[PDB]
């Protein structure tokens, strides 16, 4: 009949992200 | 013995993903 | 005094993580 229980932990951390977009296209290539 | 403690807080916001991979080669030179 | 009551539940899990960083520039195009 005493005070609450302490309380719980805290939850895992989330899940991690998805993989990152895709870099940007190449410079253009040199004329022959 | 008292009632049952609070349920523990949400846990913290995931890792940020793994970073993307290299993007597509370069528009081909003029030939 | 009473005993505190038991421990609670652990929380439940975090968001997802953010998205990864954007890759890196892809190599330049051909020569001509």
């Amino acid at each position: 009949y005493g005070p609450d229980g302490d309380p719980g932990d805290p939850g895992d951390p989330g899940p991690d992200g998805k993989p990152g977009p895709d870099g940007p296209d190449g410079p253009d290539g040199d004329p022959g | 013995y008292g009632k049952p403690g609070p349920e523990g807080p949400e846990g913290p916001k995931g890792k940020p993903g793994p970073k993307g991979k290299p993007g597509k080669p370069g528009k081909p030179g003029k030939a």
